């Protein structure tokens, strides 16, 4: 089965770096649109980012301008995510999703062509 | 309201619209269909064939 697996996460204090990486196996991320979602418990899904290959476009939230780069290595069919200036704000797990085209990058996603496992990341003050 | 749009850079990455209320316009193949029961009326047809000497 194609299954996204997320890695790259852990705790780190407030104002550090971390990257993610998650991969897919069964199929390559060649037409996949990548998009990260991040859910901090206690809230709902909350999108981050979003990257193409057709457009080699990078479409990043509010909160995410400025700290988070989105990046594609197709050779080792991979997404990663590395971020950087933690904040408390930031601790929760994330997944990415692969999805082909039909436009599901309209503000919430909430389709999930290709659902992962996610990674913690907490941030200590 | 002339409105920017920030994140993007190339302008053929999307296109605009126009949009207009009034002014029907002819079954015409030659046009894209609006959304919605598409009809409004109807109209008469001048010149119409008739006997004659």
């Amino acid at each position: 089965d194609v299954q996204l697996q997320a890695s790259g996460g852990g705790s780190v204090q407030a104002g550090g770096s971390l990257r993610l990486s998650c991969a897919a196996s069964g199929h390559s991320f060649a037409n996949y649109h990548v998009a990260w979602i991040r859910q901090t418990p206690g809230k709902e899904r909350e999108f981050v980012g979003s990257a193409s290959r057709r457009d080699d476009s990078t479409y990043y939230a509010d909160f995410a301008l400025g700290r988070f780069i989105i990046s594609r290595d197709n050779d080792i069919n991979t997404a990663y995510l590395q971020m950087n200036s933690l904040k408390p704000e930031d601790s929760a797990v994330y997944y990415c999703v692969a999805a082909v085209m039909a436009q599901t990058t309209q503000g919430w996603t909430t389709d999930y062509d290709l659902r992962g496992q996610g990674t913690q990341v907490t941030v200590s003050s | 309201k002339t409105k920017q749009f920030s994140q993007c850079t190339k302008k053929e990455q999307c296109r605009a619209y126009r949009l207009q209320n009034d002014k029907w316009v002819y079954n015409s193949d030659k046009l894209p269909k609006a959304a919605g029961a598409t009809l409004k009326g109807k109209l008469h047809v001048p010149f119409l064939l008739a006997d004659g000497k």
